[PDB]
């Protein structure tokens, strides 16, 4: 389990999780606030 | 020696038997680290205690709903309380966040620093917010009748009873949720239907649980 | 069907390949059935 | 060792470089498990037809074995105390307990006589062998108290079992092809041995 | 002695080596110091030969890898069936195949991408799919979404079984080397069990499920009203109602009176006229014949009993005066070298995929496929590309064998040796014939361009000026069309409409008509011959000179993949066989792009179109326009790019976006192909200085990509760009004019 957490701490897995979080956050913001251009 | 969840297999090395409810049940090895196992012990106790309190609420309100007292069913209870009283929903939710976040955060930072909430910084209280063990906070407030400091072997027996009743109430609440999602009825109405026709009214006749 | 021309060709093919252990029985019986099915379906056309 | 007649054309009991589920210990043990389930299958697929032809059980029962509810396309029987899925969940739980404790004695020999099972622990001590536990329930009457008598009984179990396995494959084949029961096939082959064979039903 | 051989518990299942990147290589297990390490970690991840020298361990690794691939493919099939059941218009399409467009992908309503859900009919909105799954599912007799859902669950379960099989046969019970080396047994089992039992069981499903359901669908009865397949197995009276042969049962099979099975085992040929696909009775007879043929073929090699042939004995028996020892040593080569096997199997698997493309366009096997012009173009193009890639791979792994596994002290005066020993003659003759083909094939186009530009059309190579008729192909076509009358008496029609004859139309569209070959077809076929010969030249030169040349006498010691041997001796850039694969990749792209352009223009010009006479999609301009480059430039690319360039504001706008994006990626590749890593390393030095100034220089040192990685990135973005460009062009074009 320690080795599995080290594997999850490796670089492409963290890039995948972090870009999934960032893309989902932007997707959620563009859903609930549709089409923002200003402010 | 001790009874394992799966007879024949030895228990894992990180589950020894010192814990209450220690049956060696960790096939995914989620608690190999001792700090993660400590945190999961306390999460198990909190989920279990909320499930026991919730399941007792479900059962008592459903008894009072089948016997003609006018109690709602639990999937309509929150709506009818908010609408029949003078209660706005988001203010009661925010007050819940305040009180539960205060108490919960005291629990969090007593997990982090183990004797630190008994400093006197909360109003004047000392050693009444000191914990006894991991997830066992018995002082004068949380153990007022005082069963954890007399007859220690009987207190170990109560720890075993608490963990077993908590696991039973967690699967019972998962019960009530699944039973409602399948049948669309009150759970003690479902119990009345099973007592009416045991051989014919069940999950193999709901038409949802086995779709064949 | 017994005594017909297809029966005679199949029995003659199986006896010819068996006259030409369990393994030899299976192999020459498969070859005899193949040759017999070929001759039966070929003499029709 | 029981039923060792030397017949292995495809060489699967080779001890050299074995593993997985191809192994002497797995193959002999699965051979006796298939044998015992097929003896029970052969007796169970015969018995309603012969007891309805003998006039012992009524005609609401005594149906063909594939019309029992095994295959509801082949026909089902209303008159059981519940639906067949209500029956089948009890079968899931019961056979899960039985087969799963049997698996644990195969994987860990003797491990089914320590953890508390309602006082049923001396019954499941097993022996130093799979496939033949014994004990006060799996050997009720002490049959095979002599070692040679025990070998003879194991060999008779093997032979009656292999015969019943061939018979159960027979019941499946006849049931698919002619669409009737095996006792009905007995009646037709004993009535006309020439005009009721496999060569006629094509 | 053929038997099962397995080692018990070789490799423990543990997450430890997941947490140690590059554990498999002694060099890469030291850890990263520069950025090059990462790339190496992914480049050498699956090169199992460079991990261990033990052939057994390598063989086990490739076995479990193959299981992983099969599990991935099963996940993919599961996905296609599930999306076909839950997010499609398949039932509506079944009720009206001629006026509902197959769609099985829907987009969510965010950021305006909702417009991609277009009006496909059937009260549905989505992206029209061109994989041809709907036609496959109708041909298989599927009628409801429930059956597709159950197929999805089944494929997912099978994927879980494949990944368990991988884990099991690597970590728990891993086969021994002498198990892997039983190639005679492997051929017997794969020819019997795989191809044989595969086509037997499929013919079983066809005869028992496909034929009645599709016979009713062609009769016109509502799909929901059609009896479910299990009822067809259960009550043989219905089977006897549709085809009376089934009344007699399996008695004519065993009594050899097979002529009574003519109801469902036919030899009609042509296409089903109400449906535009091959007769399923012909397909059933075909799969039964194929089954019997392969089961006969699978009993050829000796295993545990005396009967059967021996591969080494058949190889060592064929020796002549011209070739010396002949095929001696080839058995030893093909039972110890995975790369040789991979070369052979890739070559034939690619060629087979190209044959699949041609035979599936020419003889449409699925119902309502020939008139789904987008599906036809997509399938042909796709399988042609896959084919070409596998051929280039064949050349690659042939060269990899030549460098790593070739050992002449077991291979001394042999077929391979003589090929190596007259390689200069081989390459020089191939060189000359490539230049000859290039000059005369391309020169006719340049000649025509010049004559057309100079106002002298009477001096061109065309059907009205100096004609160059494909007399041989026309003769073969005519012979094929006249074959049912004399040389195939039991055939009611020719095997394909393209030979000649009438015209089969479905829903007002042309399914297939006779294809005529003229001067333009002559010219494109010789262009094809030229490009294929050049690709063969590059790849074959790569494999023949992989070990040594007059330039690099010891090239073998430098490996398969290396940048060069320095600027000396005039310059030795791209001398490696890997670099020959790199150039062969570009030439393969060239060849197959002209092939799919030929197919697209020819079909739209002389085959497809509506029936009123037939009005073709491009009016029949091929015969007069496909003789000049300006003709291809104007009448094909420019003319048919209208749909893609004006796809904005509609559901096809994604094809415009991917048109532009693909152009961009193609161009982006040119930086890598045209430049070199010295410049980039120095640029990175300056940037590293800038990062050092602000205390943000990484501990893993930024390095420019290697020479070979620059070439690899280059060719990959080049291929992706070009291929995706033609993809967007094709799909937008054929969906809007289809
Ligand atoms: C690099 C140039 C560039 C710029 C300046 C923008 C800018 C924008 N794009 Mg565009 N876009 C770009 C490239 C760019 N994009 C590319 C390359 C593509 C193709 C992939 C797109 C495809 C695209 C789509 C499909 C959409 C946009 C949209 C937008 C708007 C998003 C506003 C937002 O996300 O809410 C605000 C976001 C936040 C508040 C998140 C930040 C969180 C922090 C904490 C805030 C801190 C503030 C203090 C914004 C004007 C959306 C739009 O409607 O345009 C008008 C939209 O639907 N973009
Ligand atoms: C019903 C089973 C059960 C059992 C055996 C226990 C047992 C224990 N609890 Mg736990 N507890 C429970 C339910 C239970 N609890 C629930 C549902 C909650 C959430 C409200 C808690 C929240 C809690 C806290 C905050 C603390 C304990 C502590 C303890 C330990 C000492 C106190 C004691 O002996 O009370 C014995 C319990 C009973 C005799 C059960 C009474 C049954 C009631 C009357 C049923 C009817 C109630 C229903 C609403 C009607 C002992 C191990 C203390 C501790 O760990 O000290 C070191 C401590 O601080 N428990
Ligand atoms: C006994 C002699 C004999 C005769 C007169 C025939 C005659 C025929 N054979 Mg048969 N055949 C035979 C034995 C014979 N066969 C044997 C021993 C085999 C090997 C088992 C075959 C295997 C065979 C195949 C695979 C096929 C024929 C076919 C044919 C027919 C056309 C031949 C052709 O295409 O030219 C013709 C009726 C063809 C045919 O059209 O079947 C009707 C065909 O496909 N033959
Ligand atoms: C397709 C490639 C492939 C190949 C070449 C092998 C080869 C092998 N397997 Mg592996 N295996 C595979 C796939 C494969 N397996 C898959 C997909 C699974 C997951 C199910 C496994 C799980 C597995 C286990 C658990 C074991 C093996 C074992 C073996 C070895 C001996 C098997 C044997 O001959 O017994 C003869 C085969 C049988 C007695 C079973 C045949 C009947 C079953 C049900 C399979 C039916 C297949 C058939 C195509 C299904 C038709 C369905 C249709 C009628 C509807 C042999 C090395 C054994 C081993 O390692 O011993 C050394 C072993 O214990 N395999
Ligand atoms: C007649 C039995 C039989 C069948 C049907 C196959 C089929 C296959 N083998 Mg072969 N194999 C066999 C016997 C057989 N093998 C024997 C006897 C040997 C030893 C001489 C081998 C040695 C061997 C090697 C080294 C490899 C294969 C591989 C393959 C697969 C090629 C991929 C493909 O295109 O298939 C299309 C895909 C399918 C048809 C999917 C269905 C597959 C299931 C598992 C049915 C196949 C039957 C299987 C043998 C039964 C296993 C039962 C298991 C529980 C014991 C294919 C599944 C390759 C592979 O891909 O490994 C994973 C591979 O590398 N085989
Ligand atoms: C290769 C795949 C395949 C399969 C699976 C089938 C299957 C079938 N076909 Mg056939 N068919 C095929 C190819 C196939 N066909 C081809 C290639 C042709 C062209 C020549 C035909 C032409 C054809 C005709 C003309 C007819 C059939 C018919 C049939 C059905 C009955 C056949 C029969 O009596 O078998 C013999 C019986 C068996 C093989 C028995 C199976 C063994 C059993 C299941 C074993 C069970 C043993 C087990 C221990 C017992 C269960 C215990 C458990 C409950 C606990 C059967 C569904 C008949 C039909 O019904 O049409 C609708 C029919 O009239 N077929
Ligand atoms: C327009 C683009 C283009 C052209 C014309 C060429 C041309 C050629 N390539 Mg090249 N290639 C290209 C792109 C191109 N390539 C690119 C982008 C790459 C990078 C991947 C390569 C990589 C590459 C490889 C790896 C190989 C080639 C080879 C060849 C030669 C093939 C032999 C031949 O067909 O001779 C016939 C000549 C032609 C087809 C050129 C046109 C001649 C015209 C029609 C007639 C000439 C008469 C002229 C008008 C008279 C002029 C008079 C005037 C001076 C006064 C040919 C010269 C191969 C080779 O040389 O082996 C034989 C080879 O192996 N090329
Ligand atoms: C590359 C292929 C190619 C071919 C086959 C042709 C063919 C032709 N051109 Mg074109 N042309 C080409 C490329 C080609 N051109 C290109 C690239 C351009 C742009 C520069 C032109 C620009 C052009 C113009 C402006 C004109 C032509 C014309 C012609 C025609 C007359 C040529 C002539 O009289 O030559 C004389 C013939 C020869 C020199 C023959 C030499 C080759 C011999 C036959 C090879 C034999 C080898 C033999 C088989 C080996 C045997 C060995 C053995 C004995 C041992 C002829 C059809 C003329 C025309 O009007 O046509 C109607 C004309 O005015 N061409
Ligand atoms: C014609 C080729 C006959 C080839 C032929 O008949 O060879 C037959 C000849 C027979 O050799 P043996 O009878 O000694 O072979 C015995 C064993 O090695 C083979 O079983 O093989 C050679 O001598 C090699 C010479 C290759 C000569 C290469 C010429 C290549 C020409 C390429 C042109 C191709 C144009 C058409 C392509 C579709
Ligand atoms: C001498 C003797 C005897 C006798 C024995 C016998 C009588 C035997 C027999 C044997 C036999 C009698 C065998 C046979 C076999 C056969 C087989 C094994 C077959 C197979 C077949 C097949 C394989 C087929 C195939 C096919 C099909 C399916 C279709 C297509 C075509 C073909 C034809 C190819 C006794 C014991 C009494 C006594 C002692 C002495
Ligand atoms: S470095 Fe680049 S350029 Fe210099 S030789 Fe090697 S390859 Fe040719």
């Amino acid at each position: 389990m320690k080795d599995f957490t080290t594997y999850l701490s490796t670089a492409p897995v963290i890039a995948t999780i972090w870009f999934t979080f960032t893309a989902g956050l932007l997707i959620e913001i563009n859903r609930y606030f549709p089409d923002p251009l200003v402010f | 020696v001790r009874p394992v969840w799966f007879p024949g297999n030895p228990p894992p090395a990180h589950l020894d038997g010192s814990l209450a409810g220690d049956y060696g049940f960790d096939p995914l090895f989620l608690g190999q680290e001792p700090q993660t196992l400590k945190w999961y012990v306390q999460a198990e106790l909190v989920h279990g205690r909320f499930a026991m309190l919730g399941a007792a609420g479900i059962i008592l309100t459903s008894i009072g709903a089948k016997v003609g007292l006018g109690f709602p069913e639990w999937y309509d209870a929150g709506k009818v309380v908010v609408e029949k009283n003078n209660i706005d929903f988001p203010t009661l939710m925010v007050i819940q966040f305040y009180l539960m976040g205060w108490a919960e955060t005291k629990r969090w930072y007593d997990f982090k620093n183990p004797g630190s909430q008994a400093d006197g910084s909360f109003l004047g209280f000392t050693e009444e917010f000191k914990g006894l063990e991991n997830g066992y906070p018995g002082g004068r407030f949380f153990d007022p009748m005082g069963l954890s400091r007399g007859d220690a072997a009987k207190y170990q027996e109560y720890k075993q009873k608490e963990v077993k009743n908590g696991r039973l109430a967690m699967i019972a609440c998962l019960g009530f949720a699944a039973q409602y999602a399948a049948t669309g009825k009150g759970p003690l109405d479902n119990l009345a239907d099973h007592l009416a026709d045991p051989n014919h009214v069940n999950f193999a006749t709901n038409g949802v649980s086995i779709p064949i | 069907f017994i005594g017909s021309s297809t029966n005679l060709i199949m029995v003659a093919s199986t006896t010819a390949t068996l006259a030409a252990t369990i393994v030899d029985v299976l192999a020459m019986g498969a070859a005899g059935h193949g040759l017999g099915v070929g001759i039966v379906l070929g003499l029709k056309g | 060792l029981p039923g060792d007649f030397g017949f292995d054309p495809l060489g699967l009991l080779d001890p050299v470089n074995s593993g997985g589920f191809i192994e002497p210990k797995w193959l002999q043990y699965s051979e006796v498990i298939h044998a015992r389930w097929a003896m029970l299958g052969a007796a169970g697929c015969i018995a309603p037809e012969v007891l309805g032809a003998a006039g012992l059980i009524p005609d609401a029962t005594n149906i063909k074995w594939f019309e029992s509810g095994v295959i509801p396309p082949a026909g089902s029987y209303n008159g059981y105390w519940a639906d067949p899925y209500t029956i089948f969940f009890v079968e899931i739980v019961a056979m899960q307990f039985a087969e799963l404790r049997r698996l644990q004695d195969f994987r860990y020999p003797g491990s089914m006589g320590q953890q508390y099972f309602l006082g049923l622990e001396a019954i499941f001590k097993g022996s130093g062998d799979a496939a033949y536990p014994g004990g006060p329930f799996f050997n009720l009457f002490n049959l095979g108290k002599t070692e040679a008598a025990m070998k003879e009984l194991k060999l008779k179990e093997i032979k009656n079992g292999r015969l019943a396995m061939l018979a159960m494959l027979g019941y499946g084949a006849q049931a698919v092809m002619t669409g009737k029961g095996p006792f009905q096939n007995l009646v037709e082959h004993l009535a006309d041995p020439v005009n009721n064979n496999i060569l006629t039903n094509f | 002695k053929v038997k099962i051989a397995v080692d018990r518990n070789p490799v423990e299942t543990s997450f430890e080596k997941w947490a140690k990147p590059g554990h498999f290589s002694r060099t890469l297990s030291k850890g990263p110091n520069t950025t090059t390490w990462i790339w190496n970690l992914h480049a050498d991840a699956h090169d199992f030969d460079s991990h261990t020298s033990d052939l057994e361990e390598i063989s086990r690794k490739v076995f479990s890898a193959h299981f992983g691939q099969l599990g991935i493919i099963f996940i993919w099939l599961s996905g296609m069936y599930f999306h076909g059941a839950r997010f499609s218009n398949y039932e509506a399409w079944l009720s009206d195949p001629t006026h509902i467009k197959p769609s099985a992908q829907v987009v969510w309503p965010i950021v305006g991408q909702e417009i991609l859900n277009g009006d496909v009919g059937g009260g549905f909105q989505g992206i029209q799919i061109t994989s041809g799954f709907f036609q496959l599912w109708r041909a298989s007799g599927i009628t409801s979404e429930l059956q597709l859902y159950t197929t999805a669950i089944g494929g997912l379960v099978m994927a879980a079984a494949m990944f368990f099989a991988g884990w099991f046969h690597y970590h728990k019970a891993a086969p021994k080397l002498e198990w892997f080396q039983n190639v005679e047994s492997m051929l017997n089992h794969h020819l019997g069990g795989l191809l044989g039992l595969g086509s037997l069981a499929w013919a079983g499903h066809q005869i028992h499920v496909s034929l009645p359901v599709n016979k009713l669908l062609d009769a016109g009865v509502d799909p929901k009203e059609i009896p479910l397949p299990h009822d067809l197995l259960l009550n043989r009276a219905i089977m006897a109602d549709l085809y009376p042969s089934f009344a007699k049962g399996i008695a004519p099979f065993f009594t050899l009176n097979w002529s009574e099975y003519s109801d469902f085992l036919t030899f009609k040929g042509g296409l089903n006229p109400v449906t535009g696909g091959l007769w399923l009775s012909d397909t059933a007879h075909h799969h039964v014949a194929i089954a019997v043929l392969f089961l006969v073929a699978g009993h050829m090699y000796r295993t545990n009993w005396g009967i059967g042939h021996s591969m080494k004995e058949i190889l060592e028996a064929h020796r002549g005066p011209f070739t010396g020892e002949g095929h001696v040593g080839l058995y030893e080569i093909l039972t110890t070298s995975w790369h040789a096997q991979l070369a052979i199997n890739l070559a034939l698997f690619g060629s087979l995929s190209i044959i699949v493309a041609h035979h599936m366009y020419a003889m449409p096997p699925y119902p309502y496929l020939a008139t789904d012009y987008g599906t036809q173009l997509s399938l042909f193009t796709h399988h042609t590309w896959i084919g070409g890639f596998c051929i280039v791979g064949a050349g690659a792994h042939a060269a990899i064998f030549m460098v790593r596994d070739y050992d002449p002290t077991n291979n001394y005066n042999n077929l391979l040796d003589r090929v190596i020993r007259h390689r200069d003659a081989i390459i020089s003759h191939l060189n000359w014939v490539c230049i000859f083909l290039g000059f005369h094939s391309f020169g006719l186009y340049i000649h025509n361009d010049t004559m057309s530009a100079l106002g002298r059309p009477q001096d061109m190579f065309s059907d009205t000026a100096i004609q160059l008729q494909p007399v041989f192909a026309q003769w073969i076509q005519n012979t094929h069309f006249l074959a049912p009358q004399l040389t195939a008496p039991n055939a009611l029609a020719a095997t394909s409409l393209t030979w000649g004859g009438d015209l089969v139309a479905v829903g007002g569209k042309v399914a297939m008509m006779p294809i005529s070959l003229g001067t333009s077809d002559f010219m494109v076929h010789h262009i094809h011959a030229f490009t294929i010969h050049v690709t063969v030249l590059i790849l074959l030169k790569g494999v023949l000179f992989a070990r040594s040349s007059r330039l690099i006498p010891d090239k073998a010691n430098l490996g398969f993949r290396f940048p060069c041997d320095g600027p000396g001796r005039g310059g030795t850039c791209q001398v490696s066989a890997w670099d020959h694969v790199f150039l062969g990749l570009f030439w393969m792209y060239n060849s197959l792009s002209i092939v799919i352009f030929h197919f697209s223009w020819k079909m739209q010009s002389d085959v497809w179109g509506t029936v009123t006479g037939v009005s073709h999609i491009t009016g029949g301009n091929f015969a007069q326009s496909a003789n000049t480059i300006n003709g291809w430039l104007r009448d094909f690319l420019w003319a048919q790019s209208s749909q893609v360039i004006q796809s904005y504001g509609s559901a096809l706008s994604a094809y415009g976006l991917i048109f532009l994006g693909a152009h961009f990626v193609w161009a982006f590749s040119l930086m890598f192909l045209f430049s070199g890593r010295g410049y980039w390393q120095e640029l990175i030095e300056s940037i590293v200085w800038a990062h050092n100034k602000l205390k943000v220089a990484p501990a893993i040192q930024p390095r420019a990509l290697s020479i070979t990685q620059g070439r690899a990135v280059g060719v990959a973005h080049y291929l992706l760009g070009g291929i995706a460009t033609t993809w967007s062009f094709f799909l937008a074009r054929i969906i809007s004019v289809g």
